[PDB]
């Protein structure tokens, strides 16, 4: 993962899954922010 | 703990410790009407007291 | 033995005096073990006293248990003061149509009332529904003090956090009607803000003086729009121009069922609840109506019948309602105002789910005019097809939505970040769809 | 010529209304009644609501009145009698002042968008209580409020005044009323550290309260009760702890004198209005008129500003909600079981009286609170490196 | 149009990114019951002002 912005989660894929805690923090931050907030549901998802 | 020992020996407190019931820290949640509820977890516990 | 039930009901307005007398109540699904009976008068305009001497006049030794109410009429006030009989009385009342049906503060739990308006959250959810299907992310509310306020920013507080797209809003503002200004202090706020999409609640005279203070502020024209929520349409039949054109709102349609079919709900509704109430305690609903003396004795017993009467279900239609007492997903119709002074629809809605008309570059531009289909093919990275989440039912975050003739297809990609920028910087509006035959242009 | 204004009004008694009449006509002689003239309309309060209602739609509206006061009745019927004009009168937009409606639930502009009164509600003793939270230095208070639009807005009110500090919600108690038992929630009260107390609730209510801490043995020495009028009255009274500190409003039970200086205010008010222009008589009767009084919300808008600072009440100014401003209350004290005014309080700063501070217990001088915690909670997650 | 003209040239030339945020004609003539002044001026959020 070449960064905290990869284009491979950038080009995400049902294939590559990228996966966290819901309600964690980090849910917090992709609710709260804006500029990333499209990023934020591919990780909600599993 | 240690930090929180270390603490105890330099602070004038004695603790009890009981873990949260739920296994998140805290989120808000719950309720529409005004606001509703508050943030799940032991931060919640915190506001609670 | 037999159990027949009393009954009354008005209407006001109607156009006519000599307004049609009696046109329902004929015997539909007798069925029902309670026979109703019913007595019908109407009055012409409307009035504090009036109502109240009327409605306690009806009552009498009459004894009725039940009321509906109907008019002509575009006034918020109405629905309370029947309400306010209703708090007295503990005889349920309910109303279908206008100001009746317009909504109302937060009703007595003790109280019995209901409106067959849409309830304010629901209304607001529509609004909702309405601004996502444009597409349109930021938006403000303005708002007045009249009831429902914070209940609606509530309820929008409510909505608007759940979404995952990343929308904006920018002011709410409460402004007293009451202490009328000299200062324009309402031009002085309204100018302030620089939102797009604006959302407005208020009485339906209010919103005469917040427009024109806003023609005056210029916040009616060029790329501004208002969204509106029941209360200021109203009946819709009068509509002062005041308002500005392609102003949006939703509201009940008079089209897709007459007012007499409206009441026959009405009545139904009273009925299946003494149907009901009768299997459950095989119990007569029927009550002393006086208002004049104490309220008659075991109709302190009748809060029961508000807890039968909150979902009613005929003619395989719900009539369910909510705590508030406004029916829980009565269906409804997206409307806009016409150019010069037509209200012409634009969507249906219903429960969960919304449907709209028009497809692109919604709503006479002094700079400029019409609207541009676009048609587009799927390559990746530059345009890349999705299928939608069917449980959300609608496009997410950067996707834009693209039809393909053969089914809704989510787009988004190279060529949908372009386009969203350069219709950003042009300003105009666009509709999207995916091409058939060919793709590519082929030459054969 | 002259032409003749009318007022109108709800008053407990004959006598009453003849007072209001006098006060009326003492407001004509005083000025001018060339150009206006004030004339006096008034009824006696009807048993229900609804013949109330009619009667200020027929007996009072069809003297076209410009406003209307309100008292509340001899035997109060419930609560907030008074609640049916505020209402009729809003449809028209006529001004409504109410005397003795000192309850709180008419604050909100949105539901009563033309009541005004000349006295506080019972939310707005809360200044006096951030007041007296101010001298003594305890920042640390629990608030015990019954579940209704009064004790919440009295929280509201209390939290909005700590809003500007640090917000302090040191604890906060909801309890429903009605309820006899309360004593579950006081165990859940000891457990903060806070050792003062605040309270509001109905008399029935404060029965049940006092009762319960009772029990507990809340009403002890190191502890501290701060209170509403409604509270120290009543049954409440009998079953109240000793030492407790508690709040009286001044004039709260005299409509007269509430009577001359409202009319005094109204006159004033009129005089000052006469003065504008584009001005429209209120409707003539109930019947026929559909439509608002354009007039109306101006009329409200001048009297909220309308000055007078000199009345026989006290110092008269209108907070947003129409609600009074710089009411005066007599603070009292339970000392050998009997009420006592330790120290009276004006404006926004207390005043103390000669007489000696009483605390619950005995104490000679016992400004206790807080404690302090020996104990410290604490709570964790399951996170494997750090636990 | 001219002070504008003098004020673009002025601040135009120098290589700083200072601001002009709003420029505002209004008639003194045809007078006003709208204070369409006020309608203008209102909306401006600008710090500095020259009049
Ligand atoms: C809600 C209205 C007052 N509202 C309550 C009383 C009702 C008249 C009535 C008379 C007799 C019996 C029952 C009811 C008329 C409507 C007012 O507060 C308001 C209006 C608009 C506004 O921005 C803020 C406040
Ligand atoms: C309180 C009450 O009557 N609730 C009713 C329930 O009795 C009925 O069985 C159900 C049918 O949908 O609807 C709801
Ligand atoms: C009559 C009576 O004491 N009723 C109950 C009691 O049984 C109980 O201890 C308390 C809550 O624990 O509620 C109270
Ligand atoms: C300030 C004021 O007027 N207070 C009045 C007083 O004049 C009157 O004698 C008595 C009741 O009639 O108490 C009250
Ligand atoms: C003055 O009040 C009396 C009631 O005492 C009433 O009869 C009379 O009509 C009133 N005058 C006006 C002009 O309203």
């Amino acid at each position: 993962i070449t960064g905290i912005n990869d284009p491979r989660l950038r080009n995400p894929s049902d294939k590559f899954i990228y996966a966290t805690v819901k309600q964690s923090s980090v849910d917090i931050y992709f609710r709260r922010q804006v500029e990333l907030s499209t990023m934020y549901r591919h990780m909600e998802k599993h | 703990v240690d930090l929180l020992i270390k603490l105890a020996r330099e602070m004038d407190f004695t603790y009890e410790v009981h873990l949260v019931a739920d296994g998140k820290f805290g989120t808000q949640e719950r309720v529409n009407n005004s606001n509703a509820a508050a943030w799940n977890g032991m931060m919640g516990e915190l506001l609670s007291g | 033995k037999h159990p027949n039930m009393d009954i009354a009901v008005i209407l006001v307005g109607t156009t006519e005096e000599v307004a049609i007398k009696d046109v329902h109540e004929k015997d539909d699904f007798h069925h029902l073990p309670v026979t109703p009976r019913v007595e019908l008068v109407t009055m012409q305009e409307s009035d504090p006293k009036s109502i109240i001497t009327r409605i306690c006049d009806l009552m009498s030794d009459k004894k009725v248990q039940g009321v509906v109410f109907g008019d002509d009429t575009d006034q918020e006030a109405i629905a309370q003061i029947l309400d306010f009989i209703s708090v007295q009385t503990l005889t349920p009342i309910l109303g279908i149509h206008g100001g009746s049906s317009m909504i109302m503060a937060d009703k007595e739990e003790a109280s019995m009332f209901f409106q067959f308006g849409p309830s304010i959250e629901q209304q607001a959810s529509v609004m909702l529904n309405i601004m996502e299907e444009y597409d349109w992310y930021i938006f403000s509310i303005v708002t007045t003090y009249f009831p429902g306020y914070q209940d609606f920013e509530n309820k929008v507080r409510s909505t608007i956090e759940n979404s995952f797209v990343g929308w904006e809003l920018e002011e709410v503002i409460h402004l007293d009607m009451s202490l009328d200004d000299i200062d324009s202090k309402i031009q002085n706020q309204l100018c302030k803000l620089q939102s797009p999409v604006i959302l407005l609640y208020c009485t339906k005279e209010e919103a005469t003086y917040i427009f024109e203070v806003a023609h005056s502020v210029g916040l009616t024209g060029y790329g501004f729009t208002w969204i509106v929520p029941s209360l200021v349409a109203g009946d819709t039949d009068t509509v002062p121009d005041e308002f500005p054109t392609g102003l949006i709102s939703v509201s009940y349609d008079e089209w897709d069922y007459d007012l007499p079919a409206r009441v026959r709900d009405g009545i139904a509704i009273i009925t299946t609840a003494a149907s009901t109430m009768l299997s459950e305690h095989n119990s007569i609903p029927q009550s002393k109506s006086s208002c004049n003396n104490i309220q008659e004795s075991r109709v302190y017993e009748a809060h029961m019948l508000k807890r039968y009467l909150i979902n009613v279900t005929f003619e395989g239609r719900d009539l369910s309602f909510s705590e508030d007492g406004y029916q829980m997903h009565p269906k409804l119709v997206i409307i806009l105002l016409n150019q010069e002074r037509k209200w012409e629809r634009v969507g249906k809605y219903k429960d969960r789910s919304l449907k709209m008309w028009p497809v692109f570059d919604l709503y006479s531009e002094e700079h400029k005019d019409e609207h541009l289909s676009i048609v587009t093919l799927e390559e990746a990275p530059f345009v890349i097809v999705e299928d939608v989440d069917p449980l959300s039912g609608t496009c997410m975050r950067n996707t834009v939505p693209c039809r393909k003739q053969i089914i809704k297809r989510c787009c988004k990609g190279f060529c949908i970040d372009i386009l969203k920028k350069i219709a950003k910087t042009v300003k105009f509006t666009y509709d999207l769809y995916l091409v058939t035959n060919g793709k590519h242009g082929k030459k054969i | 010529d002259p032409k003749i204004v009318n007022i109108g009004a709800v008053l407990s008694t004959k006598k009453h209304e003849q007072i209001f009449r006098e006060a009326v006509n003492q407001a004509n002689f005083f000025h001018f009644t060339r150009k206006i003239q004030l004339n006096a309309t008034s009824v006696t309060h009807r048993p229900n609501a609804i013949q109330m209602a009619l009667s200020v739609c027929e007996d009072l509206i069809s003297s076209q009145v410009y406003a209307i006061l309100v008292s509340h009745p001899p035997a109060p019927t419930d609560h907030l009698t008074p609640t049916p004009i505020s209402y009729t009168a809003g449809f028209y937009r006529i001004p409504v002042i109410g005397l003795t409606t000192r309850m709180s639930i008419y604050s909100d502009k949105s539901i009563h968008l033309s009541f005004l009164r000349t006295v506080p509600p019972y939310s707005h003793q809360a200044l006096v209580w951030f007041e007296m939270m101010r001298l003594f230095n305890w920042n640390h208070v629990i608030l015990i409020v019954s579940d209704d639009h009064e004790g919440r807005a009295a929280q509201k009110k209390l939290e909005t005044l700590l809003e500007e500090k640090e917000s302090k919600a040191d604890k906060v108690l909801q309890f429903e009323p009605g309820t006899k038992n309360l004593t579950a929630l006081l165990l859940e009260a000891k457990e903060l550290e806070a050792r003062v107390i605040i309270l509001s609730a109905s008399e029935d209510d404060a029965t049940a309260v006092y009762k319960s801490a009772a029990m507990l043995d809340m009403t002890g020495a190191g502890y501290v009760w701060l209170v509403g009028e409604r509270e120290i009255s009543g049954s409440a009274l009998r079953y109240a702890p000793d030492g407790i500190i508690g709040l009286q409003l001044i004039n709260g039970k005299n409509e007269s004198a509430h009577i001359s200086d409202a009319v005094a205010v109204v006159a004033q008010a009129i005089h000052e209005l006469f003065e504008m222009e584009q001005i429209t008589d209120p409707p003539r009767g109930c019947v026929g008129n559909t439509n608002i009084w354009k007039t109306g919300p101006l009329f409200k808008r001048v009297l909220m500003s309308s000055k007078y600072p000199d009345g026989v009440t006290g110092r008269i100014e209108f907070n947003e909600d129409g609600d009074r401003k710089f009411a005066q209350y007599s603070i009292m004290n339970l000392q050998n079981r009997k009420l006592v005014q330790v120290g009276i309080f004006d404006g926004s700063y207390i005043i103390q009286n000669d007489r000696k501070i009483i605390w619950p217990g005995g104490e000679t001088e016992r400004p206790q609170g807080y404690q302090m915690s020996t104990r410290l909670k604490i709570v964790t997650i399951h996170q494997e490196p750090f636990v």
